[PDB]
């Protein structure tokens, strides 16, 4: 479902932002997640260039200079 | 309120801060007060930023 | 015979029929209601009185002592209504209640007591009820608002086939008490009857029963019937009832008597049973098989072993027959059980139930209402004992009594207030008909069904509370060791009872501050009916079952005035007619019909009789004596309306506004508006703003005048006279000797109210509208309050709108407005601010009101005296400095080169921080008062000085006016008494007038009335000392101030708002829009004399919304302003008093069959004169609400003037000059202002204060806050490929805190970029998910 | 531990002094109030305020009006700079007690900050992209945001006490993406279908409609003329009327080349008011797309065919030229709406009588138990049914043509020009099912459980309805606003169900 696949993405705090934050933050804990911060809600949580539109060169740049 | 949303914790400010018109009238005057310093001779200068 | 306030402006009335029934006192529910609460009834059945009753006497814990109540007393307020507004606490009235201890003495149960004292306690105090219905609770006025829950008693509802895969409907009664636990029993699946207390885990139902110490063969005689088996030593025989045999299958022969009535694969039908009957068919012989599946009712114990053959309640078998059959016992007692009349659920539930005794029963209750503690002997049944049988814990009680017997068809209709064995009995009983399909279910939203809590029952409740509270403490106090010799002054606490009581009337949901922008809105506000509230169903758990007009609000509940938006229809308005019953609920007038005769005595039926009966409609002409014009008349049965004939109706509606509310009744032409459009014209019509000089409405519906005077705002004469002395601020009336009481000398007062300011903070003002030397009549009007012209509601100005698109100007719902309407000051209305400047006490000492402020300068202190407050009529705009006070500040320590600046120019530092009062930044307007308060220990400066030499001065001034006046008209009285019996004509006015009051008469009434008078003026000398002694004492008293600051001073602004574009303009119905532009005269469309409209509207909002009422309204207005244009040019010049009775007589005649005759032929030759100059105005026209002013009479008074009868003339433009194609519609329609004003809206922020945990701005408009950029707007810019947009709203100016103020110095600067960083509540988030247990890191 | 953690998750929760449950920690982390959904994902902001709109219909539809005292509240750090800059003050404290004046100096410095600074105009509830558009202020003297009209389909907005928020984007990437990616004149087509989304509303298709008619005998109807010049001084000066049949001389211009603009000149029978309509669309297009009634559906068609092979500056130029006449043509028209607008069908009442008897005909054949009491009640609704489809047909019939006109001879037929009938016809503001309530009848109504009622109402508004014909049609009002007041927020949650997953 839309719910329930965006529940269950790799990045946790694009679903822990959605509707569910104990179960999700209990299992990410347990699982010792890790989030790399490549979708839009994240980049707005924490307050940076969002890597969609006038952002998507200085995240392609970002992403280059990345080992390398 | 008759809701939810409107709690007192939301209508309280912050004293502990400058209004950032302050900052900008405090950064105008230190370099104002430096150009103004810097008419003088070395010596008083010194001893103006010694006292 | 008209009323002298309708002699003035006589209101032209369309209405064809008679009216039979006067409309009620607007405000009786909420009156009556206090009325109730707050008196004394010797039966005792409700208010304070069924309180007192209901807690006392209190007896100790077998301490032989007891408290008992003998009596009250209110006692009186301290403080009236304006001082309770002014000073600012509560407008209450002490409740001393007098008590008596006694004590027993031991080894006697109701023995003579030794020692008795009894004294009066002081017990809180009560808020009392002003004149009209609100309460005054903090000097602010607010409104308890009735209310509508579920009557107590005994619902039956179905599962309307939901929660199961098949579709079976199940049944579940519900027994709600006024106060206590709810008990419910309810169906399963398969067919097991389930209990349940409280909402909690369910039973089977046979639990409670054996609780009721019932066995297992007294629940099978209660709920089956007995079929006998017998044996004539074989064939068991069976004792047969016709009735129980139908609907079964007779496979075998059924033969009785040596005859054959069945036969094989015939099956039982109604022919045979009545064969069986016929034949006096009793016994029978049955196979087996037949009995194989009976069961047995009770234990039948062996003769010679005693041991169980078989228990109760278990089926018979083959085998266990045949035991039971060699043992002696020949009669067997089994159920009759069906599949559709009679059936087996209380068997079933037997066979599930694992209770065997009253205690195992009580046990497994006691299980689920305490679980987890090990149940007790005594516990338990202290328990069950304790939930539904209790006075104390359980209540029903008298409304909640009679419907519990009505619902179950018993005959008595008052009884005990707790439950017993039968009741639960009959409920089960009921439940299970219910099931079989005997009954039917009710329905909750049916008004028979819910009741109407007002003000008296909701206090009388949170009064009891308080009582239990004291209950408690008392007799935890009296039963401790002693006695102990003491007045029962010390075993009452009065603070946890006043405490509950203004609990109650200060912060509840349904204590709300009284809208007053109004007479509409306050009348309407009392009459509300709130179906939210304590007790009541939330706005989240409201369905949209309970959100529907329902067939039986008809007359009771108005259909088109609720609240749109997130509660429409739990926010109800109380009908015209409707009222309460004795027990609680609805009920509307009918007029009684007869054979034939259509009566005029009116029967009050209630919601629930009202369904039996066949009720007419209001549209049913009869034929001038009671008769139906014709056989078929529609009428209205039982929800559905058919009809019926004119011998088959039995009552009739009263009057055709029955329908409707009181706010939804003053719409002309309701009937032709859309439902959605009447809803929003009649929420709209009580935000009106009352304008500078209120005009009246030249289209109205006869309902102004009930409202206007039946609300408070107008001041009414209480006897008739003629007026002695009228000024701007009081009326002097001279009462005539009929009205006259036999004593005091009286001639009435009446002080009026000047500009004080509402809660909605427009302005009060009452100014009189009668003259020196005229006379006046028992409930004229006197006095206009605001919006009120004459005594009729009049909410805002009727001005010369047009229908025509202009340019664009008024494109969606906008409003084009010309400039003579702002210049003749019209639409202009006063607001009055107030404004407070609370004085405290710091650490680093007080703070002070000076006039000395540093770092300004004279020009802002000009408007300051020597005392700091602003001088009375100074006007003060934006910015201005009101109040000067100064407050300490220490540690200064400034920074360095500040230290070298001050060294450098001199000027030490300042050691007072400048926090003075100033005038909002936008409002401008005059001071018309300051108030100074003063702590009781305060030294008072020389402006609280002045002002308390001032109001001294001024009450002894109207202490001494009040007793001249009433001095004056009582030597009058008594000069023309010594008159009449005893003519003196110079000889009385000689001696000094002092010594009138002591001559002599004849014998008479008035010889045994000099002695009243003398009387009447020492009781008027002392209380003018009295008055004046009491006020001083008043006046220079301290107040009492909230601990710790040292004085209040308020002032109160008054600002003026004219009109810009931007204020919200609305007509009557349903017609919202904000103005667009202000034109100029010239280039409005001037009509072909050159008078140019005054509003230019719009046409495409009429046909897809279908309010069809204002196009209506126009015309008429059209067609009332023509026959005032006509009265103004007979009048412009002096033309006779002839033709301007002939016309103004031929204009009240129009038009067909209408009542309201008013034949000019008795009019006095001065009284046509002063009506045809107040009707020079228009002549003001009713429309009631479904009698209507037809199409026909419209077009013919429009034809009585010069207008054409079409309506629409040529207009031509103003700007261009040249006509416009297409005649448009022109007319007057009455244009309210609503009380959205855009300079209370607009708002604008660059910098602020930021909150204080996550480091944002604040709300908006009162901490200059900012506005809320959500979860939409920034999906919106998402969407867009605005990155940059995005990190800067929710970075730079939002939240991170070293960035913005970067930001700033860099705009400042002349360079627009950002250094962003990361934002404060994201940090607050990392601390707020670490402070768990849990560890979250920025890892790179 | 357990209460500090998750107060409630275990047992009950504790409460304080208020009797309420107090707040832990994961209660301030979930939830619509917690720090996830309330302080992070949206936040309150600076440089912002909003107030009341309005009209303004003398804009261009990339400029909004803009109060002055609005926009010296959004705008002062960039007036202390301009100030300070130009040396109209000492620093920063002086500039900032001059702006407190209001001295008359700071409305030119105003006006310079103003010039070229978008604003971002935002209704408050953003359902789509549109939602947020940026404009060029234009200083206004008053309170009240003025907004195009264009732009009032996209916002959603209506003038009936609507507000919006402004902001004001500092740096110059925020203004580089106000101009080039949120502008107004960017966003003329939807983003969930290709159609445009800036298409006139009611007023101007009003006036459009009225301006491009015939009526067969009309002042100055035969003349020729030698261009659309000619044919608006005509009309101008009082001697033709503004709808009738003449031949005039158009040169249209059709792009058939590689990309070049061939010129071709005919005479066309047309009337005055396409003439003068001729004079404002742009070259490209042909002259059979204003050859014709111009309703709503054709100026949209109109638009997007401009769109699609001109451009984009002549398509916002051929909207703004298209509202601006609009406008002018429905102020000159007058068109008004009178009680005589609403033609109440000459048998109305023969209909309504002749289905009353067939339904005493039909209950009188229920009496004898010939027919179930439900095939009864499904005969008699769709008796009544029929009956209203038939007065609703009358009504009609007698509403678009009834008007009938002679051109030197007896009679003519024509569409009609009353004035219901154009604003339902035009599709300004109307349909064919909210009229037949006023000039027809209403139909059945039904109950909250669903039946519909055996008798409907047989009145409209032109002659009103009785007591109980009012209280019937009052549950389908109520319902309609308990519906739209709590769609809302079903719709809310799908569309954020939907945003988080995508
Ligand atoms: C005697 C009087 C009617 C005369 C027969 C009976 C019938 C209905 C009774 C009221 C209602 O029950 C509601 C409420 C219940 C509270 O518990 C006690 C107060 C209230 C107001 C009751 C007082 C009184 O007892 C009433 C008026
Ligand atoms: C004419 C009328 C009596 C008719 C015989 C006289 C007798 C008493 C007079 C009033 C009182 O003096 C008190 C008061 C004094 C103020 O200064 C002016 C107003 C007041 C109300 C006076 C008006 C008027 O003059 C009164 C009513
Ligand atoms: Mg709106």
């Amino acid at each position: 479902g839309i719910t329930k696949a965006s529940l269950a993405t790799e990045s946790f705090i694009s679903a822990a932002s959605f509707q569910e934050t104990t179960r999700v933050l209990t299992e990410a804990a347990v699982a010792g997640k890790r989030d790399e911060l490549r979708g839009l809600k994240e980049n707005v949580i924490v307050g940076r260039l969002i890597p969609a539109g006038t952002g998507y060169a200085y995240h392609q740049d970002r992403m280059r200079r990345r080992a390398a | 309120g008759d809701d939810e949303d409107s709690h007192l914790g939301d209508f309280i400010e912050d004293t502990t801060l400058e209004l950032p018109l302050d900052s900008a009238t405090t950064e105008s005057l230190r370099a104002a007060t430096h150009d103004v310093l810097a008419g003088l001779t070395a010596r008083e200068a010194k001893v103006l930023r010694m006292r | 015979v008209y009323s002298y306030t309708e002699k003035k402006r006589i209101r032209k009335d369309f209405g064809k029929r008679p009216q039979v029934l006067d409309v009620p006192y607007l405000l009786s529910i909420q009156l009556d209601s206090f009325q109730k609460f707050i008196e004394q009834d010797p039966e005792g059945q409700y208010g304070l009185e069924a309180a007192f009753r209901s807690v006392f006497p209190i007896q100790s814990y077998s301490g032989n002592s007891e408290l008992q109540y003998v009596s009250y007393r209110l006692g009186e307020p301290v403080f009236d209504v304006q001082e309770c507004q002014i000073r600012g606490v509560t407008y209450s009235a002490p409740l001393r209640v007098k008590l008596r201890l006694v004590i027993y003495e031991r080894e006697a149960p109701e023995g003579t007591v030794k020692d008795i004292k009894e004294q009066e306690v002081y017990m809180g105090e009560i808020p009392l009820m002003t004149d009209n219905g609100t309460f005054v609770i903090n000097g602010t006025e607010r409104v308890i608002v009735s209310q509508l829950h579920r009557s107590p008693g005994v619902f039956f509802d179905s599962d309307k086939g939901k929660t199961h895969s098949s579709g079976k409907v199940l049944y579940n009664a519900r027994i709600i008490p006024y106060r206590g636990s709810w008990l419910d029993f309810e169906f399963d699946p398969k067919d097991n009857l389930f209990v349940r207390i409280d909402r909690r885990r369910k039973l089977p139902a046979t639990i409670i029963l054996r609780a009721l110490n019932y066995t297992t063969e007294q629940i099978l005689d209660l709920f089956f019937e007995k079929v006998i088996f017998e044996i004539r030593d074989n064939k068991l025989q069976m004792e047969l009832v016709p009735e129980r045999l139908r609907g079964e299958t007779a496979s075998f022969d059924i033969e009785a008597n040596g005859k054959v009535y069945v036969e094989k694969g015939r099956r039982i039908t109604a022919r045979h049973i009545r064969q069986l009957e016929k034949d006096d068919v009793k016994l029978i012989e049955v196979p087996v098989e037949y009995i194989a599946g009976k069961v047995v009712a009770k234990d039948y114990i062996d003769e010679s072993t005693g041991e169980l053959i078989c228990a109760a309640n278990m089926e018979l078998s083959l085998d266990l027959l045949a035991k039971l059959s060699q043992s002696g016992h020949k009669r067997i007692e089994t159920l009759f059980t069906n599949d559709l009349d009679h059936g087996p659920y209380i068997s079933e539930t037997l066979r599930v139930d694992p209770t065997n005794d009253r205690l195992s029963a009580l046990v497994e209750i006691y299980r689920m209402m305490r679980p987890g503690e090990p149940p007790t002997r005594e516990a338990a049944e202290s328990l069950f004992e304790n939930l539904f049988f209790s006075e104390d814990r359980y209540d029903l009680s008298a409304v909640g009594r009679m419907k519990f017997n009505r619902s179950l068809l018993r005959e008595e209709i008052e009884g005990s207030g707790i439950l017993s064995k039968d009741d639960i009995i009959d409920v089960m009983k009921k439940l299970i008909d219910i099931r079989n399909g005997k009954g039917e279910v009710d329905d909750i939203d049916h008004l028979g069904n819910r009741r109407i809590r007002s003000v008296g029952e909701m206090a009388e409740n949170q009064f009891r509370v308080g009582l239990v509270r004291v209950e408690r403490a008392v007799k935890e106090r009296l039963s401790l060791g002693d006695l102990d010799t003491l007045m029962p002054q010390d075993m009452i606490n009065a603070k946890p009872i006043s405490a509950a009581v203004k609990e109650f009337f200060g912060s509840s949901q349904l204590s709300q501050f009284m809208d007053q922008n109004n007479p509409l809105s306050e009348i309407t506000h009392k009459r509300r009916i709130s179906a939210l509230g304590p007790g009541g169903l939330t706005r989240e758990r409201a369905g949209f079952e309970v959100r529907d007009v329902h067939p039986t609000h008809y007359g009771r509940v108005c259909p088109i005035e609720t609240p749109e938006g997130p509660n429409i229809g739990l926010i109800n308005s109380l009908s015209v007619y409707a009222q309460t019953n004795e027990y609680g609920f609805l009920e509307t007038p009918y007029r009684k019909v007869t054979d034939g005769v259509v009566t005029d005595e009116i029967h009050y039926l209630s919601a629930i009789e009202e369904g039996n009966y066949v009720i007419a409609q209001a549209n049913s002409n009869l034929d001038e004596e009671g008769h139906f014009v014709e056989d078929l008349v529609t009428c209205r049965s039982k929800g559905e309306s058919s009809l019926f004939s004119r011998d088959q109706v039995d009552y009739m509606d009263v009057s055709t506004q029955q329908v409707v509310s009181v706010g939804a009744s003053l719409i002309p032409f309701l009937e032709h508006d859309d439902a959605n459009r009447a809803l929003m014209g009649a929420n709209m019509q009580r935000q009106a703003v009352p304008t500078l000089r209120a005009d009246k409405p030249l289209v109205g519906t006869g309902m102004e005048r009930a409202v206007a005077v039946d609300s408070g705002v107008t001041a009414v004469a209480k006897r008739g006279g003629v007026v002695q002395y009228v000024d701007a601020s009081r009326i002097v009336i001279k009462v005539n000797e009929d009205e006259m009481y036999p004593g005091e000398a009286g001639i009435d007062i009446y002080n009026l109210t000047k500009y004080t300011r509402s809660n909605q903070n427009t302005c009060i003002n009452q100014m009189p509208c009668v003259s020196l030397g005229e006379p006046v009549e028992r409930g004229d009007v006197l006095a206009d309050g605001p919006s009120t012209d004459l005594g009729e509601l009049a909410l805002g100005q009727n001005m010369r709108v047009a229908f025509m698109p202009w340019n664009g100007y008024n494109f969606e719902d906008s409003i084009l407005v010309s400039e003579r309407v702002v210049q003749e000051d019209r639409f202009t209305t006063i607001h009055i601010q107030e404004l407070a400047c609370v004085s405290r006490d710091t650490k680093l000492g007080p703070e002070e009101i000076t006039a000395d402020i540093p770092n300004v300068g004279e020009a802002a202190l000009s408007k300051l005296d020597e005392s700091g407050i602003v001088y009375i009529g100074a006007e003060v705009t934006g910015g201005d400095i009101l109040v000067g006070k100064v407050t300490p500040k220490g540690e200064t320590q400034l920074t360095p080169e500040e230290k070298l600046l001050r060294a450098i120019f001199g000027e030490k530092a300042s050691d007072v921080k400048d926090s003075s009062l100033r005038v909002p930044n936008g409002v401008s307007g005059t001071v018309i008062d300051v108030q100074v308060f003063t702590r009781d220990g305060v030294e008072k400066d020389k402006r609280a000085l002045e002002i308390e030499e001032m109001q001294l001065k001024q009450a002894k001034k109207d202490l001494s006016e009040e007793l001249q006046i009433l001095e004056a008209g009582l030597f009058s009285r008594i000069r023309a008494v010594l008159v009449a019996g005893g003519v003196e004509a110079e000889k009385l006015d000689k001696l000094p007038r002092d010594r009138w009051l002591e001559l002599g008469l004849t014998d008479e009434e008035k010889q045994n009335q000099l002695e009243q008078l003398a009387e009447q003026y020492d009781e008027l000398k002392h209380e003018f000392e009295k008055k004046l002694e009491a006020k001083r004492r008043k006046i220079t008293q301290g107040d009492d101030l909230a601990p710790g600051v040292l004085k209040i001073v308020k002032v109160y602004l008054a600002v003026k708002r004219r009109i810009q574009p931007g204020d919200k303009m609305a007509g009557r119905h349903g017609n919202k829009g904000v103005i667009s532009k202000i034109n100029p005269i010239e280039d409005m469309p001037y009509d072909e004399n050159g008078t140019p409209v005054d509003i230019v509207l719009n046409p495409l909002g009429v046909p897809s919304r279908m309010n069809i009422g204002q196009i209506l309204e126009t015309h008429l207005g059209m067609a009332a302003k023509g026959i005032g244009d006509k009265i103004n040019a007979m009048l412009k010049q002096q033309q006779e008093v002839a033709k301007l009775r002939e016309f103004i007589q031929r204009a009240y005649d129009l038009g067909a069959d209408v009542r309201q005759k008013v034949d000019l032929s008795t009019f006095s030759d001065e009284e046509v004169m002063r009506l045809a100059e107040n009707l020079r105005k228009g002549m003001p026209i009713a429309t009631p609400v479904f009698d209507g002013a037809k199409e026909a009479e419209i077009k013919e008074l429009l034809k009585l003037g010069d207008l054409p009868t079409s309506g629409q003339i040529r207009l031509y433009d103003g700007r261009t000059g040249e006509q416009f194609e297409r005649p448009v519609t022109v007319g007057y329609m009455y244009m309210l202002k609503l009380n959205h004003l855009v300079d209370d809206k607009m708002h604008a922020r660059s910098t602020g204060s930021y909150s204080l945990v996550t480091q944002q701005p604040l709300g908006g408009k009162a901490q200059f806050g900012g506005q809320r950029f959500g979860e939409m707007e920034v999906w919106a810019l998402e969407a867009y490929g605005a990155a940059y947009t995005l990190q800067e709203m929710l970075t730079v100016k939002s939240d991170d805190v070293n960035g913005r103020t970067k930001m700033y110095k860099n705009i400042v600067d002349g360079n627009h970029q950002m250094e962003p960083g990361m934002p404060e509540s994201f940090n607050v988030l990392l601390k707020e998910i670490r402070s768990l247990g849990i560890n979250i890191e920025l890892e790179d | 531990v357990d209460a500090l953690l998750d107060n409630g998750r275990r047992g009950r929760a504790i409460t304080g002094s208020n009797k309420r449950p107090l707040k832990s920690l994961a209660d301030m982390i979930k939830g619509k109030q917690g720090r996830f959904r309330q302080n992070l994902l949206g936040k309150r902001v600076d440089y912002s305020g909003r107030s009341v709109i309005t009209v303004g219909p003398y804009l261009r539809l990339h400029q909004c009006g803009l109060p002055k005292k609005m926009a010296l509240e959004l705008f002062k750090p960039f007036i202390y700079g301009k100030l300070e800059l130009r040396g109209l003050a000492t620093t920063i404290k002086a500039a900032k007690k001059m702006v407190e004046r209001e001295e008359a100096v700071v409305w030119d410095i105003l006006d310079e900050v103003i010039r070229e600074h978008p604003v971002l105009l935002n209704r408050a509830p953003t359902l789509h992209r549109l939602g947020i558009q940026a404009f060029e202020p234009v200083l206004i003297e008053g309170k009240a945001i003025q907004l195009h009209p264009l732009v009032c389909a996209a916002y959603n907005a209506d003038f009936d006490g609507d507000q919006m928020a402004v902001h004001v984007p500092l740096t110059l990437e925020a203004q580089l993406e106000a101009r080039a990616l949120m502008m107004s004149t960017n966003n003329i087509l939807s983003p969930a279908n290709g159609e445009p989304i800036i298409v006139p509303s009611q007023d101007v298709v009003l006036g459009l409609y009225y301006m491009t008619r015939d009526c067969v005998n009309a002042k100055g109807e035969g003349m020729v003329l030698t261009g659309p010049k000619e044919a608006e001084r005509l009309y101008r000066s009082g001697l033709a009327s503004l709808h009738a049949r003449v031949k005039v001389r158009i040169t249209e211009y059709e792009k058939d080349a590689n990309g070049e603009l061939v010129a071709k000149t005919s005479l066309k029978d047309t009337t005055v008011g396409r003439a003068i309509l001729w004079m404002i669309v742009p070259k490209g297009l042909p002259y059979s797309i204003v050859n014709q009634a111009l309703g709503k559906k054709a100026i949209s068609k109109m638009l997007n065919t401009c769109y699609r092979i001109l451009g984009l500056k002549p398509t916002v130029i051929f909207a703004d030229q298209i509202m601006y006449t609009g406008f002018a043509y429905a102020a000159r028209s007058g068109a008004s709406v009178g009680i005589d607008d609403m033609v109440i069908p000459e048998k109305k009442h023969e209909i309504i009588s002749e289905a009353e008897a067939e339904v005493a005909e039909i209950q009188e054949q229920f009496q004898s138990g010939l027919v179930t009491a439900g095939e009864r009640y499904n005969k008699v609704i769709d008796i009544w049914a029929a009956a209203n489809d038939r007065v609703s047909k009358a009504m009609m019939d007698n509403l678009q043509t009834e008007t009938v006109i002679n051109r030197d001879g007896q009679e003519e037929k024509q569409v009609s020009f009353n004035s219901i009938y154009m604003m339902a016809d035009s599709g300004a503001r109307g349909s064919a099912a909210q009229i037949r309530q006023l000039a027809g009848m209403r139909g059945l109504m039904a109950k909250p459980d669903g039946s519909i009622i055996e008798t409907p109402i047989t009145a409209n508004f032109r002659e009103g309805l009785n007591v109980l014909q009012y209280f019937i049609s009052t549950h389908g009002a109520r319902k309609g606003l308990a519906d739209t007041a709590l769609k809302t927020a079903n719709s809310g949650y799908l569309t954020r169900r939907l945003v988080d997953v995508a």
